[PDB]
């Protein structure tokens, strides 16, 4: 089946140029359709920036004025954005789609001056039977990390929370599992923590 | 630019029971060949958008016939029959009619259940952190209802504010429950200085505000 | 012509 994989930079100098690729799979980008670029804002508001045809041919929003570009390289089924002077108005999780039917995962864009930062991970220690464990992700940047349990074992009872923008300019995440005090004495817990932007990966072990 | 208005920035909804989502365009979307077009979205927490209506009425793939479009010229409605938990998320419009495409700015559906009162717990600082300097105390809520939730953060009975941040998780699209965290971040000095650390909660689901606490 | 996307060629 057709699918679509944005890649690229997550994090962008101010007034520098941001650049993405979305590879596509399992169709030619030549064949048909429209292979568009939409963003999703701080917020959520969405905008369409532009598309590239199955001729090459473009269309883009007014609102970007001359700043973008829709280019493509149908020898690896790849069309790319080319954002110019980009500010922190930017900022925005990056979609690239087939038309209005299929669409990639989308891909966080962040402008900022500041430099990447690796997450310190610390443990939320466990205390009706009910207990609670956790793993606290601190003072990384930009957005996203990722947090599994038991390396993708453990899914029930688990809340990832959204990460805060903390006055540091750095972000915090919880993330929390709910478990039975009866499991405490035998049950390992790992949390799993990965920070793609700083090629940071984490394990830690949290015990009571 | 043709402008969209979605007048509505969320919707509340029981289960099983209809719910209807305006939207509102600035030019009429029906062009000359009988089509009008406008699109319909739904955003899931955490997900891409995926598309549930297109040309106003035509039901795209993979989504349940509870769905339908409606409207003419510059007045749409989506509508979902027999409401689930699980259709809960952000409905977008957008026409697509002229360049650029444009969007509403969305309406959440909010599933309406009977109130849970959060399931609360409180967690020290680790020692691996306090090596640092700093002191991180955090308070999780957990599977409450509805959204409206307050937390008091005290030290030694003292009422804290200016330092503490929270995050809340979108609406459960299984058991239409939310959940919050915050965490009150002091200096390690601090921290040490004090002994009694209680989150205090308050929520229509409690008999009365509840305090959850640890000597340091 | 039309406003909608075109599919295979």
């Amino acid at each position: 089946d057709v699918q679509l994989q944005e890649s690229g930079p997550g994090l962008v100098k101010p007034s520098q140029s941001l650049s993405l690729t979305c590879s596509v799979t399992d169709y030619s980008i030549t064949s048909g359709y429209y292979w568009n670029w939409i963003r999703q804002f701080p917020g959520n508001k969405l905008e369409w920036m532009g598309y590239i045809s199955y001729d090459g041919s473009n269309n883009y929003n007014p609102s970007l004025k001359n700043r973008i570009s829709i280019t493509r390289d149908p020898s690896k089924d790849q069309f790319f954005l080319n954002l110019n002077s980009v500010t922190t108005e930017d900022t925005a999780t990056y979609y690239c789609t087939r038309g209005s039917l299929v669409w990639g995962q989308g891909t966080l864009v962040t402008v900022s001056a500041a430099s990447t930062k690796g997450p310190s991970v610390f443990p939320l220690a466990p205390s009706g039977g009910t207990a609670a464990l956790g793993c606290l992700v601190k003072d990384y940047f930009p957005e996203p990390v990722t947090v599994s349990w038991n390396s993708g074992a453990l899914t029930s009872g688990v809340h990832t929370f959204p990460a805060v923008l903390q006055s540091s300019g750095l972000y915090s995440l919880s993330s929390v599992v709910t478990v039975p005090s009866s499991s405490l004495g035998t049950q390992t817990y790992i949390c799993n923590v990965n920070h793609k932007p700083s090629n940071t990966k984490v394990d830690k072990k949290v015990e009571p | 630019d043709i402008v969209m208005t979605q007048a509505a920035p969320s919707v509340p909804v029981t289960p099983g029971e209809s719910v209807s989502i305006s939207c509102r365009s600035s030019k009429s979307l029906l062009h000359s060949n009988g089509n009008t077009y406008l699109y319909w979205f739904l955003q899931r927490p955490g997900q891409s958008p995926q598309l549930l209506i297109h040309r106003m009425s035509n039901l795209a793939s993979g989504v349940p016939d509870r769905f339908s479009g409606s409207g003419s010229g510059t007045a749409f409605t989506l509508r979902i029959s027999r409401v689930e938990a699980e259709d809960v998320g952000v409905y977008y419009c957008m026409q697509h009619l002229e360049y650029p495409y444009t969007f509403g700015g969305g309406t959440r559906l909010e599933v309406k259940r009977t109130v849970a009162a959060p399931s609360v717990f409180i967690f020290p600082p680790s020692d691996e952190q306090l090596k640092s300097g700093t002191a991180s105390v955090v308070c999780l809520l957990n599977n409450f209802y509805p959204r409206e939730a307050k937390v008091q953060w005290k030290v030694d009975n003292a009422l804290q504010s200016g330092n503490s941040q929270e995050s809340v998780t979108e609406q459960d699209s299984k058991d239409s429950t939310y959940s919050l965290s915050s965490t009150l971040t002091l200096s390690k000095a601090d921290y040490e200085k004090h002994k009694v650390y209680a989150c205090e909660v308050t929520h229509q689901g409690l008999s009365s505000p509840v305090t959850k606490s640890f000597n340091r | 012509g039309s406003p909608g996307t075109p599919g295979s060629r």
